[PDB]
């Protein structure tokens, strides 16, 4: 009667901390999570925009 | 004397330059600590 918890398949782990995939940078149990983005870089005034290369880890 | 005066003025010069290095490397931190609250609070926000 539940969507369970996708405690289990770490496919459906990382499809419900993404919400699906919807998460793009964020993993989360919590169902209230008020989503927010990473902060704009203090240097991207003076740096400019970088690509942000997911950590190989 | 004049011996004693000139060894004391050099000692005197030393122990000063030395509190002065003393004293510079006792008075970045802040630096680090705002960088890694900085660090938490974009983590915190990217992650909610």
């Amino acid at each position: 009667f539940s969507f369970g918890d996708p405690c289990g398949d770490r496919f459906e782990r990382d499809t419900r901390v993404s919400l699906f995939g919807a998460l793009v940078h964020s993993r989360t149990y919590d169902m209230d999570v008020r989503l927010g983005l990473p902060p704009v870089p203090d240097n991207a005034d003076l740096s400019g925009l970088a690509i942000k290369v997911p950590p190989s880890v | 004397i004049v011996n004693l005066q000139v060894e004391m003025i050099k000692q005197f010069h030393m122990q000063l330059n030395e509190m002065h290095s003393l004293l510079e490397r006792y008075s970045e931190g802040l630096v680090a600590e705002i960088e890694r609250l900085r660090e938490e609070n974009k983590r915190l926000r990217a992650h909610f």
